């Protein structure tokens, strides 16, 4: 049975091999994909953008410049276009500062586990931070 | 071969497991509907009413949340539904019941196609209470849930009708 | 699978619920759905012509809309009652 | 062949009385189990009805809605209690009994696993089946007589207006 | 749509032949999502955008979150008091595109034409599209998918 939903069977492609695998696929979206490589690429990228959008909304009131950010992200996504379709490791484009050469693959897995839990948290947070900005129009408080 | 609750009607024959069985079912809904669905519906009707009859009794016998939010000040249990949907309140309760019921629907749907899930089984047992119990003792506690649930279904329906018809709060 | 021969289909074409129901129970359900639909149509007719109960679609009641859909349920349950009777229930 | 399948071919003197002039038990031979379950149901209803008309004409239940001032003899107990509630209360519970108990009972009778008239009151029921068969014809004869008695009482109390 | 045609020819995204033969899941989605949800969404446009624009009110992307399309504002929908959305239609002397003579009803069954434009009432089209939406959403619950 699934870890996250114990009354559900474990999804077949959600064995404990990727980071963040809580067995959470109730709708069965992973049954039709051949691999979860492209979906992890999209989960990490949505989370890394949401992590920058959380801090970008903090430092916007606690002090088109963002047109240079979309032009900078677009250059990174253009040069690493084939990596989403090569079949390579999801999220890895070699943008590490040498820290990722480190302890063994159990520690590499817990680094990926720390990223994907920060990825999943900031997507909930930037959904919350932008909705209660559009409704109440307060910065904070 | 004969029903226990009605010893002139035959036994309905689809109730052979199912710990709360009296052989009762005269209209034989167990003959026509799946018993995994029927027990899941009886259990869910039971534990909803167990919370509901305790929540109606508590609200009628004083006991507001403190401090009381705006719009729920002079309000009994028979008028707390519409007052809470105007305050907010039940709108958030409906949102989180919906994501629980949509996820449990995949549990009910996979139970009726196999999967070996017991009706009325979620993972929810955080305080232990089943640490290696025998199946004669597990089935006994499941009987206590169905019996107390069957009582609170008839109780809440008595409380909600009498509080609105005779227009009183729960110590009538 | 669901192909059949002769004068009547087998019980299994009624689905997994009504294939096990008696023909007399499905027959009485059908009259109950027909009477609820006929009551819902007749009462929505008298709500249309009542001069204080038709404005802005106030003649539309949820229980009369839901009751009027007993019409196609009365058709199907009386067809299903015939199939169970031909199959010996 | 209803006289060999069922019991009750007697008269008021105890002689053998094969009474089916219209031959309904041969014209409607599948219905003769229903015919006995409904003869007993008509019989057991009319025996409580004849007692409940006589006992009403002397004793009421002690409420003011049921009192002698409200309902004069016994014949106004039906119409002057429709909107009051007690006629709606018995209409619910008898109709709930007939939907939940009696209707599964008459389909188990047609399937052949219960006897017609049996609703499980076997405490004072004797064994040695002929002794039980003698109790059933006593139920039938007192039942068939009460079906004319409640016809006589409720008709004569309207055209003549007298009590008892 | 040009990227998706390129993408669904790549070897990891080419759908299997069984996905193309799944008749029950395609009809369920195409009755619900393609037909019924789009008709519900088009009811969302003409209630929020088109019927205020015929009533002389500008509702665009700049102000549609803070401007309700009805004065009662979505509480008669959830309470089941749906006759509030048909209370006052536009008059027989409503100047189209202006607020003069203009009603506030968003779902009517008026019938016939707006007398100035000689065209259908937008509140009738909204109640048409909403009723078409519900019928098709229901119709997309017929066929046996995974559940
Ligand atoms: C309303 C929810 C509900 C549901 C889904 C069930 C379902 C069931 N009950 Mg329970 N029952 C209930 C309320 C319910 N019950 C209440 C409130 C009581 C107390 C009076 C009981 C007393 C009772 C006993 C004593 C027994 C059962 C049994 C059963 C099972 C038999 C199937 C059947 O014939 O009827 C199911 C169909 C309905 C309830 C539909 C009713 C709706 C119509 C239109 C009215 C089935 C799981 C038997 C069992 O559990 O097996 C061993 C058994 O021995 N029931
Ligand atoms: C000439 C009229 C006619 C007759 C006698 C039948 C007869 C039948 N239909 Mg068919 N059907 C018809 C026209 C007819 N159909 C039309 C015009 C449509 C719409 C295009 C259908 C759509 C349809 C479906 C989807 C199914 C049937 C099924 C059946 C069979 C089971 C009885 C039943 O409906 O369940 C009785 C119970 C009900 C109908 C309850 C449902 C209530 C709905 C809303 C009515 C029976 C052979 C079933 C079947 O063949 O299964 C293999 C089945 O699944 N019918
Ligand atoms: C045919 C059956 C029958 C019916 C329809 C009535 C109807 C009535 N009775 Mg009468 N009654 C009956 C039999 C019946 N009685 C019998 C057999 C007796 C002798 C015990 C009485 C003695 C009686 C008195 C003293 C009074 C009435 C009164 C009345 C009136 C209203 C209140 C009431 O229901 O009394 C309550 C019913 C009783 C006291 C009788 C109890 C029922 C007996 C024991 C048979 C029931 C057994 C059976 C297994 C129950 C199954 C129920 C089922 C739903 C599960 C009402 C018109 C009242 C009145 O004022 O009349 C105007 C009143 O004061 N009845
Ligand atoms: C809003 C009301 C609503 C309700 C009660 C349902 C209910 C259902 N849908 Mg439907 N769905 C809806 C709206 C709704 N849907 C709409 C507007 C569309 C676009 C038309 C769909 C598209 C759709 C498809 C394509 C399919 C279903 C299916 C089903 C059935 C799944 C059975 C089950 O237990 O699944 C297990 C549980 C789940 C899958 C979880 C989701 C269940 C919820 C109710 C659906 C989400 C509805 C809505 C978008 C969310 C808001 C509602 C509420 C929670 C706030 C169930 C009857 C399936 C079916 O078998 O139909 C015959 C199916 O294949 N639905
Ligand atoms: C809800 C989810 C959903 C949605 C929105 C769609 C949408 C679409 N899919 Mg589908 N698809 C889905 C799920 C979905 N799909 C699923 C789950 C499967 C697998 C089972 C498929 C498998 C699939 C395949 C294989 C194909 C599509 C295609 C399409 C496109 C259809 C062509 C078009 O654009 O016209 C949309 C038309 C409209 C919005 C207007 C409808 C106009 C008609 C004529 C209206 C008439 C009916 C009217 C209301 C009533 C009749 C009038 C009466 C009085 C006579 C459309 C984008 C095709 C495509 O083009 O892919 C690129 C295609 O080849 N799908
Ligand atoms: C059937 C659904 C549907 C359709 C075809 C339209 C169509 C339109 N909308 Mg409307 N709208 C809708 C539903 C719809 N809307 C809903 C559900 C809402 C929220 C209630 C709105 C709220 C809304 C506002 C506030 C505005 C529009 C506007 C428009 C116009 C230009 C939109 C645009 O430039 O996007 C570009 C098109 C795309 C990006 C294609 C989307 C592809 C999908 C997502 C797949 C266009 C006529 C604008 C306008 O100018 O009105 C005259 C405008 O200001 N709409
Ligand atoms: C109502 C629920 C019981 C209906 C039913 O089972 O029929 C039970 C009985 C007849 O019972 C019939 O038995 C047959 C075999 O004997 C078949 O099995 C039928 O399915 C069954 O309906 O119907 C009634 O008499 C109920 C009448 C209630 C409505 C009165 C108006
Ligand atoms: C609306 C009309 C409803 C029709 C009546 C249905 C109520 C059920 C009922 O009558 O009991 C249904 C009972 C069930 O009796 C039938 O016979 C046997 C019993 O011995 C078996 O149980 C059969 O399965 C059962 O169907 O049947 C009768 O009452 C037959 C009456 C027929 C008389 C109608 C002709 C009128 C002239
Ligand atoms: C033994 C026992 O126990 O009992 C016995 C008793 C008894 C009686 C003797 C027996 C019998 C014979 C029976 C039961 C015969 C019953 C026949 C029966 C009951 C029914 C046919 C309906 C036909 C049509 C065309 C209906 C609707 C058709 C339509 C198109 C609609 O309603 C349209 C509509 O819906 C919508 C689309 C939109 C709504 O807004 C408006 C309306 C409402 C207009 C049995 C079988 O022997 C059982
Ligand atoms: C985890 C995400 C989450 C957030 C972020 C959140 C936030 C707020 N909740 Mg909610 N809520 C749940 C989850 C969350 N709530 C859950 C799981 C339930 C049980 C189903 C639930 C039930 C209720 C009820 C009954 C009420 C309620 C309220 C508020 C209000 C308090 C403002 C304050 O504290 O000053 C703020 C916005 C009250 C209210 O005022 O609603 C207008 C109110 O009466 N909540
Ligand atoms: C077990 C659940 C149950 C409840 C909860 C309940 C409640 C009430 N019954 Mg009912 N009742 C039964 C069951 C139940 N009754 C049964 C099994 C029968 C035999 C078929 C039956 C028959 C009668 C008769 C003849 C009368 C009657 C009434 C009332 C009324 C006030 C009672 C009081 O306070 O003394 C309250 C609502 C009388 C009345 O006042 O009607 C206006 C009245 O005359 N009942």
């Amino acid at each position: 049975m699934s870890e996250s939903l114990p009354f559900l069977p474990r999804p077949e492609k959600l064995d404990g091999s990727m980071a963040g695998d809580r067995g959470f696929d109730p709708m069965g979206l992973s049954e039709i994909q051949q691999d979860l490589t492209y979906a992890r690429w999209a989960e990490l990228k949505h989370g890394r953008i949401a992590m920058l959008a959380i801090v970008g909304m903090i430092v916007q009131e606690y002090i088109g410049v963002n047109g240079q950010i979309f032009a900078a992200i677009g250059c990174v996504e253009l040069i690493n276009f084939n990596k989403h379709y090569d079949g390579s490791e999801p999220g890895d484009i070699g943008w590490t500062g040498g820290l990722l050469k480190n302890k063994s693959e159990a520690e590499i897995m817990k680094a990926k586990e720390q990223e994907i839990t920060h990825c999943r948290l900031a997507m909930i947070a930037i959904t919350g931070a932008t909705v209660q900005t559009l409704l109440f129009h307060q910065p904070l408080l | 071969k004969q029903s226990q609750a009605l010893p002139f009607l035959p036994y309905p024959e689809n109730l052979s497991g199912y710990v709360g069985d009296a052989g009762f079912d005269p209209l034989r809904f167990s003959d026509y509907f799946p018993m995994d669905y029927l027990r899941e519906a009886e259990i869910k009707h039971g534990r909803i009413c167990m919370l509901a009859t305790v929540g109606w009794i508590a609200v009628d016998m004083g006991l507001r949340v403190y401090p009381v939010p705006a719009g729920l000040e002079g309000v009994t249990a028979a008028t707390a539904h519409d007052a809470s949907v105007a305050q907010g309140g039940l709108g958030q309760v409906f949102g989180w019941v919906a994501v629980a019921e949509m996820a449990s629907w995949i549990g009910v749907s996979q139970m009726l196609q196999g999967s070996g899930r017991e009706p009325g089984y979620f993972g929810f047992d955080p305080l232990g209470l089943m640490k290696g119990k025998s199946e004669a003792e597990v089935n006994n506690m499941k009987l206590k849930e169905i019996k107390n649930g069957r009582l609170a279904m008839l109780a809440f329906s008595g409380i909600c009708t009498q509080s609105v018809l005779f227009d009183k709060t729960f110590p009538f | 699978d669901m192909t059949w021969e002769g004068e009547y289909p087998p019980s299994k074409v009624l689905g997994p619920i009504m294939s096990k129901m008696p023909s007399g129970l499905l027959g009485l359900i059908s009259i109950a759905c027909a009477a609820v639909c006929a009551y819902s149509i007749a009462q929505s007719g008298v709500l249309q012509q009542q001069p204080g109960a038709y404005e802005n679609g106030s003649w539309v009641k949820w229980y009369y809309v839901l009751g009027s859909f007993g019409g196609p349920l009365a058709w199907g349950t009386h067809v299903a009652s015939w199939i169970q009777r031909k199959n010996g229930m | 062949s209803v006289f060999d399948n069922y019991v009750g071919a007697k008269d008021f003197r105890g002689a053998e009385f094969k009474f089916d002039p219209l031959k309904l038990s041969e014209t409607y031979e599948p219905f003769q189990g229903w015919f006995r379950e409904s003869e007993l149901r008509h019989g057991r209803t009319a025996m409580l009805a004849v007692v409940g008309y006589i006992a009403t004409d002397f004793v009421r239940i002690p409420g003011e809605m049921y009192s002698f001032e409200a309902i004069p003899k016994s014949a106004d107990a039906h119409d002057a209690l429709i909107a009051s509630g007690p006629m709606s209360q018995l209409l619910l519970w008898i109709g709930l009994f007939d939907l939940v108990v009696t209707a599964p009972a008459v389909q188990a009778m047609g399937k052949g696993e219960r006897e017609p008239g049996d609703f499980g009151l076997k405490w004072f029921a004797p064994s040695s089946k002929d002794a039980f068969d003698k109790k059933r014809e006593a139920e039938l004869l007192n039942g068939r007589l009460a079906m004319f008695a409640i016809g006589g009482i409720a008709t004569q109390s309207v055209l003549n207006g007298h009590g008892f | 749509l040009l990227f998706a045609g390129w993408l669904h020819l790549q070897p990891k995204f080419r759908p299997s032949l069984s996905w193309f033969k799944n008749n029950e899941s395609r009809l369920n989605h195409h009755l619900s999502g393609l037909l019924g949800v789009s008709s519900l969404a088009w009811t969302g446009h003409i209630v929020h955008v088109a019927i205020p624009a015929s009533r002389g009110v500008h509702v665009g992307w700049d102000n549609f979150l803070t401007t309700p399309p009805h004065p009662a504002g979505l509480t008669p929908f959830f309470t089941g008091n749906w006759t509030v959305y048909a209370e006052n239609p536009d008059s027989a002397s409503h100047v189209y595109g202006t607020s003069e003579g203009a009603g506030t009803a968003i779902l009517t069954f008026l019938g016939g034409f707006h007398p100035q434009t000689q065209s259908l009432w937008l509140s009738d089209i909204a109640h048409h599209q909403l009723a078409i939406a519900v019928v098709f959403i229901i119709a997309g619950h017929m066929y046996r998918t995974n559940f």
